[PDB]
């Protein structure tokens, strides 16, 4: 259900 | 008047335009895991503080007594919504149907940008007024001066300290930096002879990253011991864009996220004051 | 059902009959498209119309080889200007609409009729007066307008004194044609005199001299008047939507609508106009 | 299309 | 069986069902505060946190023939979340009356039980009238924002009434004119029962009439204390998220620890619905 | 859940 998500790196 | 007045290609290029300007613009994601997206439904987690360090090794030949890990005090926060609304006007839409025909979403993007401020914002520096603390304002944090960061190095030295008090405190690992505008264009200058700069030598004391971002304010910084078990972004619902039903033929719409940032251990964040 | 925002209250007779009211009552009150063309319907989309203007009057040419330069200049920064909304909201009570369904049936739209009146009614003073803010030109307030002097209606014959003044005004710009008339209502009824005594009653006289037409418009205010050359290379109405009717969704469970058109004023010769 | 049209004819 | 130690289950489903219906029954004897309060319903042990709505005051209706007057909305002032607390009280069984309820003394002797349900249930109440005052929350008669009237002479014959019909005025005049139920400390209760020379009625009798929703004597109210509430739903509630219930706790010493335990919040969503008499 | 329930009616 993520649209930006995660950014991790 | 209807619930939808935007066809699936004009949806889907809003939502990606909304897309691309959060994930351009979002800094603190970068430093930051997820705990999921737990539905808009969900609009309270707990917040857990770990504030407590007993020794916790049993250490014997079976089992002796140590106290256990736990939230010192179980507390509940709400997830605020972060938003921005925007208006697209219907001839607007109907020339883009018809007539000159991509679509201007420009607002969608001047809003996406609005609401990825405002997360970064909520971030670094919490709604005082909700009563949510940013990494800047986490009470329990660990701070070390600047010193003077207008030397050959100022900066990897007060990172280099950063992450000795962050160490000291069992805090380990891959660090994250972020760092205002200014002190992070200050770092792209020659410290060490072999003609690195100052931004890659902090670059490989800070594993997972050295970022700039626009919201942390005057001369500062933050080192940040990443990882879930220190600090953690509560998504209840990533950043979207919903209709708010037709106001005298116009198109009102919101980008909207709801987010809210756990500093799980207030002892993993060390600012550069 | 009421309880509930749903979109479409009516049905599709009582949106035929909605529109046919508006249709009839704009069709009663609208004197500006009486003596204008339509440039078309453009579409709900376009909303700015290329706004042409042309100062001088070039005549054809007679030769017996065409050698001659007979266009228009066409230079100085072709003007555009965007077409407004010319709205006015009505009312729908819930329960009315209930009534209709059930119990005493004929919904009544009176409040369509109304607010289509009161469109048309901001229609024609746009045309006639424009608009300030948005910086429209109407017919009596275009910078270069011919005026003529409205002397002494009274009597039988000033009338037509004015209007052969404004009409040979005209015709000195080299504006000929079939011309109209438009009076405000108190001029207007002064030429219903019979007492011209060479003859008839005066607009009569009027109605040979324009032949496109006298008429009334309550928003010329005053005693005021203008006389216009008509056709589409001198004034136009560029009209992107022609008047409807839509739905604003429920409000306070009751359902409010919008008569609307999209039209401007293209006065492409301002000296076509004569005003009083 | 036009719905009240041209009152001119 | 008992030898196993820690098995998962100790009761078969008939004797949960005795243990469960003994917490029931006492606790329905024992609660005064699930009297004048209603019921937000069971959201589940999984639910933790309630919304806790704040409304300030009241906002009239409209009359109107077309409904076009524009009244206020009712949403909230102040929306907080508020966590749910678990209220709990533990009671040991037995192993060998769990054996002999199976072969000699047919139903299982549950008096720990009922014992526990008891205090269970004092605590429920002790968290509805005071709050905890460590976890944050408030009660009736702690409430900030709730009003407050004068607890007079009530050794006087009319004292008591004076201070209900003056505590319903003040309730009254801030837009809660609804049915009213008055708590009062044993001693003002026992008080208003009294017959004194030439009584004629007991106040008691008047005050019952006046507050529709009931008159009750609550021990967990301390010293000459006690509160009229104007009792509905947009007043105040019980937010419960599991009602009451045993559950085992995993045997200890072969014995059988149960916890008869609710978690349930009192949400007070108009304080100025409360009237204290102080 | 409402095992002792409501008491008020």
């Amino acid at each position: 259900g993520l649209t930006v998500g995660s950014l991790r790196g | 008047h209807a619930e939808n007045p935007l066809r699936e290609e004009e949806w889907a290029r809003l939502n990606e335009t909304v897309i691309q300007v959060a994930r351009r613009s979002l800094v603190g994601r970068r430093i930051l895991d997820i705990y999921g997206p737990l539905g808009a439904g969900v609009q309270t987690v707990p917040y857990d503080e770990f504030q407590g360090v007993s020794p916790g090794a049993v250490d014997i030949v079976g089992e002796q007594e140590t106290a256990m890990v736990f939230t010192d005090a179980r507390k509940f926060k709400t997830i605020p919504i972060i938003y921005k609304d925007f208006l697209l006007h219907w001839r607007d839409i109907e020339a883009a149907r018809t007539h000159n025909m991509p679509l201007d979403v420009s607002a969608a993007a001047g809003a996406a940008a609005l609401c990825a401020q405002q997360e970064d914002e909520l971030i670094f520096y919490g709604d005082a007024r909700l009563g949510y603390e940013g990494l800047m304002t986490a009470n329990g944090r660990l701070t070390v001066p600047l010193g003077d960061w207008t030397s050959p190095g100022g900066g990897f030295q007060a990172i280099v300290e950063a992450t000795r008090k962050l160490n000291e405190q069992g805090h380990f690992g891959p660090y994250a930096v972020v760092l205002s505008p200014r002190l992070y264009s200050q770092l792209h200058r020659i410290y060490e002879k072999t003609g690195v700069l100052e931004i890659e030598t902090i670059r490989q004391l800070a594993s997972d990253g050295v970022y700039q971002s626009n919201r942390l304010r005057g001369e500062s910084g933050v080192v940040v011991s990443t990882g879930r078990e220190n600090m953690d972004l509560a998504v209840s619902m990533d950043m979207v864009a919903a209709y708010l039903g037709a106001s005298r033929m116009n198109h009102p719409f919101r980008v909207l996220e709801a987010l809210l940032l756990r500093i799980k251990h207030p002892d993993a964040i060390c600012t550069l004051e």
